[PDB]
């Protein structure tokens, strides 16, 4: 046999993992999205060099992306936090001598 | 000619009324405001699923008799109520009748 | 020699690994505190990732796999929790 | 004092009674036992004896 | 409040380091003794026989270790265009082009190398398969990998501590 | 469900530190805590403590709900007030009473005062439900409801 | 339910037997894995596939409890939805050649085709008795093509594991049935020693 | 800076709004609930804020034929609506398929239905 | 995403979802013999947040039924003079909307923790609801399913050798 | 400055990450003290940087010289910083000045131990060791377990398994100290002794060599501050 993990912790790391998966999926094309739209905006309207716009459009898709995977990331953050605590306490109350 | 829903009435009110006293120190939980501002938030979640999320189907079998009549099996862990050996055995009894 | 390189010894896991002119040109590797610079590395990464799908197409090298729990865990928790504190 | 008396009833008479309402699986005994204590051990029906040489 | 500056931060994101419970919360046995194993052999390789450290460097080398710093190396070069930025017939200016090269292309080298992780690490753990032989052959458990994160955490200690008197430590 | 081991009935020194040690934790209590002498007076002191920590802890986010949740939320919702719908600015349509709402805008202030008190007060308590920790005196299992006595809280 | 292993006729085993050698079942039971088509193109090839599973798996299993619910439900959809099909298509060759008598023709494709050049009436005719078929086969294959994929997935799992019996929910008709024994005698009452 | 954005107060929160003119500009040319309400609307404020009296009275009148014509636009748009919401509640019950599968237990009181304490209600033993 | 996350009747956006009228359905094919102590109290909290919820249900639906009553009065606000045909529409329409708001599926730790348990109060549970409430069953295997919950019980089940007891909804393999 | 709570995130106890959390909160501290003087100094001597364009006229007519003279002011009293709580600077374990920072003996003390004394355990645990913490679950509290013996489950005799679970349990013996599991780690490591490198029995215990007040080192507290008298 082996340590078993405690099952609820288990049970909200996996909704935690599947809402983060699904959001990174769609923040990343957010995040294309944001980077292809500046990146148009900048060179329509904006007079500066190509380095400074693409380094600025990156920054505003990167920005974007993370604006609409920000909770996912957060919640799921926390509960592996949360239950990486737990787990280390348990294991160390159990191998301790 | 809404008097004769006064079980639902009671129901909420009734389940009210069963709660002890706080300091009695039976449980320590007074959750009623709190379980307002987190079903508010729930029922958000569940409103936002249930138009933009997956929604299980609702299609079934519709055209063969007693096919949800199930009876107990290795399945259904035989942990059902004890009086329905009976059951199983009209279940038993009609699945033979209709093959 | 690689054994050489894997053998416990005394002196090689108490010597200095990391010299002073490995401080300066290893110092970006903080910018991984900023959750810009994550979501960078991750916009990055999965564009990467189709861009190595498409070609995947040819054989010798694969694609990634979205039904991989370990793929996918390991995609999404590179930068779970860290801590520019510790270490 | 009718009510400040009435409300003394209703404290321990009838919301307490309100509580258990089925058989219980754990310390049925016990909450029992809080339920008719907060209720049958009223001064009213006990304080009698401290002043009995009145009567 | 510079700790991302002055301190150790390469070895936060890559080879494993980032692996915790959490991960082993949600994978299956098999996918549990693979990650466990992964962050063992990264992290802790004195818990392996000398022979397999070495087939598991090897494999590591080919696929992450050594193909990550190429990569690195390919984005630094790419940073390396026109190396003297900022000159003309009068003045060439070596300190000003010296400081722009080294603050471009370890930056590059930073960034092609974390890529190439995070594209090629989960990939590496899932599907090799003498990762997966290896993990079979061992089977660390749940205490195997606390111990390990624990050896790993105290290790990644220690090179900072070693690395605290570069100039002048007499030792008194 | 293990069982420990009992221990051999006390002597009458270890029946007089206890006794000593009950005295102590008698005497640490305040004029102001309002707990009688119960077995589970210790507990529910302990509760009542955790119960404070957490009523600070939410009055100050609700102080700071009413802060915040104003102007970004209660004083714009106040622009709903300037105009009706139809366009024409606002107006007082009385329900019974004709007040007389001869000073300068005092309907539409009224008006705006009536919707936005009640929806301040609202939304600030949502804000202080929201970021208010219960952690500290929530217990999903109820095992915190073990009995605690006086003689083993203090050692003598 | 579960028919006891000496009270289980093994009919399954039967047509087993009287597979051919060549039968790719038996190579099921060699240990031939299934996996389910994951692309798109080949989940099209497999969605002709349903009647064929079917009967399969109603020759294999003739009276499970679930093999029957989905022939008959299969069934009653099938004619249903050709029902509902041809009924559409009658009322739109009704409504059509009444219109058309008075002048009316819905123009929704153009009034002369390419290449052959056939008249709007005729390929608005052909499609009203065409695309409702269609449409009808799409439903059933997508309901009845889920369905059918994982009854299939549990028919060759169990194949693979040489499970020739029958499944939990077998209904034998009544000639493959054992008879109730009515006659039990109580054992004679005695007083108890003790 | 704060202050500048916590102690000063929008103007138009202060002041008294004037006419929304976009909403007077372009109007149908119906006697619309639209329009008798904005027409309503503009004499009530004229009377609630003037200090004039002829207008006032004139306007006075005209709200109440207003009023009138309001009423019936009002009528029309309970009738229709009211009778379209009865109408889809009958609809909507026709085409649902009501559930008559709850559990019948609150039906039925066994120990009530065969009294189980058969005679023993009709005088005790000795 | 709120700061009490550890509420047992608090969720997040992908726990298990069961709508009020499905968790007391739930309650009529059960019985406490069965479960051990642990279960009880996962039943036990679960009826303390079901009931304050379900009393709490029609007050989140009073503003929508409340709009929807003076929709169908028409465009005049007769406050207090409208009051009779507002609340008899109310009497109305805020039963439908309480209707959608408990045939509404809403995520919740204990919903989460008591159906989808690995022990023998959980295998238990999903055994009872699969022979007693088969439709119930079957949306939540569905839903199940989709949240990569791997149970015997479950329609949705590619590793197992006897059939499933229930129609399978089209799903992405 | 470890931030105790991502110590415990990975496997660490609440005093062990309290221990490596005040370590690195003496190294980071010690450097951030250096770049805030050094942020200070730059602050009030920036005229200073100008006054010395007469001695260095680099300075005035190339700004960047001012720049990286700055930088390097900077970067020295980083360095200032750095030795003044990263290095040695060994002083003597008396009472009257430990604590305070004429000597770096506390951090220096305390490195040495952990480094000197920190081996991985080099091994996996064996299958008796993991039985053995699957089965001491909570089972350390203050009252000692009641251990009753039952022949039908624990087999042996009742005078064997009572000695036997009390050098598992009561004792306090942890399992590598037992002659079986020391036989079996010395038998599935062969390998690794076949390479001369020796296997580690004990877990490295932080709490046996990292402490805050150095009572392990046997330092003397700072005599003010504290009531009582080590040593
Ligand atoms: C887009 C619209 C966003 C709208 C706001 C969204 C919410 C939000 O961000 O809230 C802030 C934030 C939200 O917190 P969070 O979402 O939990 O965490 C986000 C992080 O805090 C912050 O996220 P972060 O980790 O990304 O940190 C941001 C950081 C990111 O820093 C960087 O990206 C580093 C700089 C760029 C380096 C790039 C490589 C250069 C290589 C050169 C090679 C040569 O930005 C900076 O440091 C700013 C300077 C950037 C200079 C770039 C120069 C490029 C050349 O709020 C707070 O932290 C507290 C509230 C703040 C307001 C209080 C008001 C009080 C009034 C009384
Ligand atoms: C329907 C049937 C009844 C449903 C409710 C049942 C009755 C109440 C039950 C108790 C609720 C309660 O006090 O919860 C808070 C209570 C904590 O209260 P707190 O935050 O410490 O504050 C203490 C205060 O004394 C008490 O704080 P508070 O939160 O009770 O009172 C403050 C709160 C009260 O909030 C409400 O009243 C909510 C109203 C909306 C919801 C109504 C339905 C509920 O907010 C306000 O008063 C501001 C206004 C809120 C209403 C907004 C609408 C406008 C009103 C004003 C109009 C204009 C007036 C003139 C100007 O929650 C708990 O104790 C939870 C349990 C924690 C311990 C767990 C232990 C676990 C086991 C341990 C074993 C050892
Ligand atoms: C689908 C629906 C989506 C939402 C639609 C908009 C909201 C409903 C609505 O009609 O808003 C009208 C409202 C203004 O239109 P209006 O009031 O008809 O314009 C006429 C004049 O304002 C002059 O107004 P008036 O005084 O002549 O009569 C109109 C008044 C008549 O109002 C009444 O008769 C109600 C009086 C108070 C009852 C309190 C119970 O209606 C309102 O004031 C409606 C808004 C009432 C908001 C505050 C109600 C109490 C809230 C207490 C709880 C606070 C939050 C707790 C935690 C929640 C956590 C999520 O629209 C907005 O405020 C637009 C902004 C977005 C919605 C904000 C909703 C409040 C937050
Ligand atoms: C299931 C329920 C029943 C469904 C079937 C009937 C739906 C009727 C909908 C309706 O008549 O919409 C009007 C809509 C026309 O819009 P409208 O009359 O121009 O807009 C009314 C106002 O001008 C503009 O609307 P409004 O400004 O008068 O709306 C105000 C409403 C805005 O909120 C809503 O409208 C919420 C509901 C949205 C849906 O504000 C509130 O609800 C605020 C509540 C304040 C108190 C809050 C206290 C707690 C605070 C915390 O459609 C119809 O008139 C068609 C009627 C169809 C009848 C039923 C047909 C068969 C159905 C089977
Ligand atoms: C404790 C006090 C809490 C604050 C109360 C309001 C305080 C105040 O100064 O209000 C001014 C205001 C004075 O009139 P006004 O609104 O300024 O005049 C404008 C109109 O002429 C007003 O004419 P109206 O026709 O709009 O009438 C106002 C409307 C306003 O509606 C309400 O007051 C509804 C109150 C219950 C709402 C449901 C419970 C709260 C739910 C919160 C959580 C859900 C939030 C939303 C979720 C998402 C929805 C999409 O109320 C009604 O139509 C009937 C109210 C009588 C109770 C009906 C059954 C409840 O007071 C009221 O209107 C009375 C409010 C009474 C509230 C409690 C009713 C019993 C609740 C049980
Ligand atoms: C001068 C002008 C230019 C200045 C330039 C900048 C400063 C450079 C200084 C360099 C000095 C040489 C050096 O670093 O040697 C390293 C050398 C290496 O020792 P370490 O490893 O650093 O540790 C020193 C021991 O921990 C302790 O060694 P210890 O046993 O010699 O000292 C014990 C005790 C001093 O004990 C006594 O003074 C008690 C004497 C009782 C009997 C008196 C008989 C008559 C003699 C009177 C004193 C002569 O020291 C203290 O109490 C000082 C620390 C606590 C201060 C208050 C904190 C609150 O340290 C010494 O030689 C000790 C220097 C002690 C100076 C302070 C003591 C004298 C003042 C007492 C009154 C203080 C409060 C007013």
């Amino acid at each position: 046999r082996d340590f078993e993990y405690n099952n609820q912790d288990v049970n909200q790391l996996n909704g935690a993992f599947i809402s983060l998966v699904e959001d990174e999926k769609i923040g990343f094309w957010v995040g294309v999205g944001g980077f292809a739209y500046s990146q148009f905006i900048m060179r329509k309207f904006v007079k500066s060099t190509n380095i400074f716009a693409s380094v600025t459009s990156l920054f505003a898709g990167a920005a974007l992306a993370n604006l609409y995977t920000h909770q996912s990331r957060a919640s799921y953050a926390r509960v592996a936090a949360r239950a990486n605590r737990n787990a280390s306490l348990a294991l160390n109350k159990l191998m301790e001598y | 000619s809404w008097a004769y829903m006064y079980p639902w009435l009671k129901f909420i009110f009734r389940k009210y009324l069963d709660v002890p006293y706080y300091w009695f120190y039976l449980n320590g939980r007074e959750l009623g405001i709190r379980v307002f501002f987190t079903d508010l938030k729930l029922f958000f979640y569940g409103i936002t699923n249930r138009l933009f999320d997956f929604n299980p189907s609702s299609i079934k079998f519709e055209k063969y008799p007693f096919y949800y009549w199930i009876n107990s099996s290795q399945l259904t862990e035989f942990n059902q109520y004890r009086k329905f050996v009976i059951r199983d055995s009209i279940i038993y009894s009609l699945n033979n009748y209709i093959i | 020699d690689p054994f050489k390189k894997v053998e416990r010894d005394y002196h090689n896991e108490r010597s200095v690994h990391k010299h002073f002119a490995s401080y300066p040109l290893k110092f970006w590797w903080g910018l991984n505190k900023f959750e810009t610079i994550q979501g960078i590395h991750s916009i990055l990464g999965n564009a990467a990732d189709l861009v190595v799908s498409t070609l995947s197409f040819i054989p010798g090298v694969q694609g990634r796999n979205n039904a991989s729990y370990i793929e996918n865990s390991i995609r999404v928790t590179r930068f779970r929790g860290f801590d520019d504190k510790t270490q | 004092v009718c009510g400040i008396y009435v409300i003394h009833v209703i404290y321990n008479y009838m919301i307490p009674y309100y509580w258990v309402s089925t058989p219980l699986k754990n310390d049925e005994f016990t909450r029992l036992r809080m339920k008719d204590y907060i209720a049958s051990t009223v001064l009213e029906e006990v304080y009698g004896i401290s002043y009995a040489e009145w009567g | 409040v510079f700790e991302f500056l002055f301190y150790n931060q390469q070895h936060k994101t890559r080879n494993g380091y980032f692996i915790n419970h959490d991960n082993l919360m949600l994978a299956s046995l098999e996918e549990r003794k693979k990650l466990i194993f992964y962050f063992i052999a990264n992290q802790v390789p004195e818990k392996l026989d000398p022979v397999d450290r070495v087939k598991f460097n090897e494999e590591l080398s080919d696929n992450l270790s050594t193909k990550a710093r190429l990569i690195g190396s390919l984005t630094g070069l790419i940073g390396l265009v026109g190396f003297p930025y900022i000159s003309t017939r009068i003045y060439s200016r070596p300190v000003l082009n010296i400081g722009l090269s080294l603050l471009i292309c370890p930056f590059l080298y930073y960034v092609g190398n974390q890529l190439t992780y995070s594209v090629w690490e989960p990939k590496f753990i899932a599907n090799n398969n003498t990762v997966c032989e290896l993990s079979k052959k061992y089977n660390f458990t749940v205490f195997d990998f606390a111990q390990a994160k624990k050896e790993a955490h105290l290790k990644a200690l220690r090179t900072e501590l070693v690395s605290d008197n570069l100039l002048y430590s007499p030792g008194i | 469900g293990f069982e420990t081991v009992v221990p051999a009935p006390p002597t009458r020194d270890d029946e007089l530190r206890m006794i000593k040690a009950t005295e102590e934790q008698f005497l640490q209590q305040p004029r102001y805590k309002l707990y009688m002498n119960e077995a589970h007076r210790i507990a529910k002191m302990n509760h009542g403590d955790r119960h404070n920590n957490i009523r600070a802890h939410f009055w100050s986010n609700f102080a700071l709900g009413l802060l915040i949740t104003g102007p970004i939320f209660i004083i714009p919702f106040g622009k709903a007030f300037r105009n009706l719908r139809s366009g024409v600015p606002y107006y007082f349509r009385p329900k019974y009473v004709f007040t007389q709402k001869n000073q300068y805008n005092q309907d539409r202030n009224w008006g705006a005062m009536k919707k936005q008190i009640p929806l301040w007060l609202g939304l600030s308590t949502a804000y202080a439900y929201w970021f208010t920790d219960f952690s500290i005196n929530d217990d999903e299992w109820l095992e915190k409801g073990k009995v605690i006595y006086p003689h083993q809280t203090i050692k003598v | 339910e579960m028919i006891l292993p000496h009270n289980n006729r093994q009919l399954a085993r039967q047509y087993f037997d009287s597979l051919p050698e060549n039968d790719i079942n038996r190579k099921y039971y060699e240990g031939l894995k299934y996996e389910t088509p994951k692309t798109f193109f080949g989940r099209f090839l497999n969605q002709f596939n349903i009647d064929a599973k079917l009967d399969t798996l109603s020759k294999f299993y003739t009276y499970q409890k679930t093999i029957r619910a989905t022939q008959a439900e299969l069934q009653e959809d099938r004619k249903s939805y050709l029902t509902n099909s041809l009924l559409f298509t009658a009322v739109s060759w009704f409504s059509i050649y009444q219109f058309a008598r008075k002048g009316a023709v819905l123009p929704v494709l153009r009034e002369y085709g390419r290449y052959f050049g056939t008249h709007r009436l005729f390929r608005q005719y052909l499609h009203t008795l065409v695309l409702p078929l269609l449409y009808t086969e799409y439903a059933l294959n997508q309901k009845y093509y889920t369905h059918m994929e994982h009854l299939w997935t549990v028919h060759v799992n169990r194949l693979n594991q040489k499970i020739l019996e029958d499944p939990l929910y077998t209904f034998y008709p009544q000639e493959l049935n054992v008879p109730k024994h009515n006659i039990i005698v109580p054992t004679i009452f005695r007083d108890t020693p003790q | 800076m704060i202050w500048k954005y916590l102690q000063r107060t929008n103007r138009g929160n202060i002041i008294q709004a004037g006419l929304q003119h976009r909403k007077f500009e372009n109007l149908p040319f119906k006697q619309n609930f639209d329009n008798l309400t904005k027409a309503y609307d503009l004499r009530m404020w004229y009377i609630s804020n003037s200090p004039h009296e002829a207008k006032n009275l004139e306007y006075v009148n005209e709200l109440e034929a207003l009023h009138n014509e309001l009423n019936y636009q009002n009528s029309r748009q309970f009738l229709f609506r009211t009778v379209s919401f009865l109408l889809g509640w009958a609809l909507f019950y026709q085409f649902y398929e009501l559930p008559k599968t709850y559990d019948w237990q609150d039906t039925q009181e066994p120990k009530h239905q065969v009294p189980a304490y058969g005679d023993l209600e009709e005088g005790g033993d000795e | 995403m709120d700061n009490n996350y550890h509420f047992w009747g608090n969720g997040d956006r992908q726990d298990v979802s069961l709508s009020y009228e499905d968790y007391y359905s739930i309650l009529d094919c059960l019985l406490d013999e069965k479960l051990s102590p642990q279960g009880l109290m996962k039943f036990k909290n679960l009826h303390e947040v079901s009931m304050y919820g379900v009393s709490y249900v029609p007050l989140y639906c009073f503003p929508v039924a409340y709009g929807i009553s003076h929709m169908l009065t028409g465009k005049v606000r007769r406050g207090h003079s409208g009051y009779r045909n507002l609340f008899s529409l109310m009497s109305v329409v805020l039963p439908f909307t309480c209707w959608y708001a408990y045939t509404t599926p809403i995520p919740r730790r204990l919903y989460t923790e008591i159906i989808c348990s690995n022990n023998a109060d959980g295998a238990y549970v999903r055994n009872r609801i699969k022979q007693q409430k088969p439709g119930i069953w079957r949306k939540l295997s569905q839903q199940l399913y989709n949240k990569n919950f791997r149970f015997p019980e479950l329609n949705q089940d590619l590793t197992a050798t006897e059939f499933p007891l229930d129609y399978v909804a089209p799903h992405k393999f | 400055a470890a931030r105790v709570r991502t110590l415990i995130a990975a496997g660490f106890s609440k005093e062990e990450a309290e221990q490596v959390a005040w370590l690195q909160n003496h190294q980071v501290n010690g450097k951030i003290l250096g770049l805030f003087t050094g942020g200070f100094a730059l602050y009030c001597c920036n005229n200073y940087f100008h006054y010395f364009e007469r001695y260095f006229p680099r300075l005035r007519y190339q700004p960047f010289t001012k720049f990286l003279a700055q930088a390097a002011t900077v970067y020295f009293f980083f360095k200032i910083g750095d030795y003044y709580f990263t290095s040695r600077r060994y002083g003597s374990n008396d009472a009257r000045m430990n604590g305070l920072m004429y000597s770096n003996t506390y951090y220096s003390t305390n490195k040495e131990a952990l480094i000197q004394n920190f081996e991985p355990l080099n091994r996996k645990f064996t299958e008796e060791e993991v039985e053995q913490f699957l089965r001491n679950e909570g089972r350390s509290q203050e009252e000692k377990r009641n251990w009753i013996y039952n022949p039908h489950i624990h087999g042996s005799t009742e005078g064997e398994w009572k000695a036997d679970i009390h050098e598992k349990f009561d004792s306090g013996k942890a399992p590598w100290e037992r002659e079986h599991v020391k036989a079996k780690i010395l038998e599935t490591n062969k390998a690794k002794i076949d390479a001369g490198e020796e296997i580690q029995l004990k877990p490295f215990k932080t709490l046996n060599h990292l402490d805050k007040t150095g009572l392990l080192h046997r330092l003397h507290p700072f005599i003010w501050t504290n009531n009582w008298t080590l040593l």
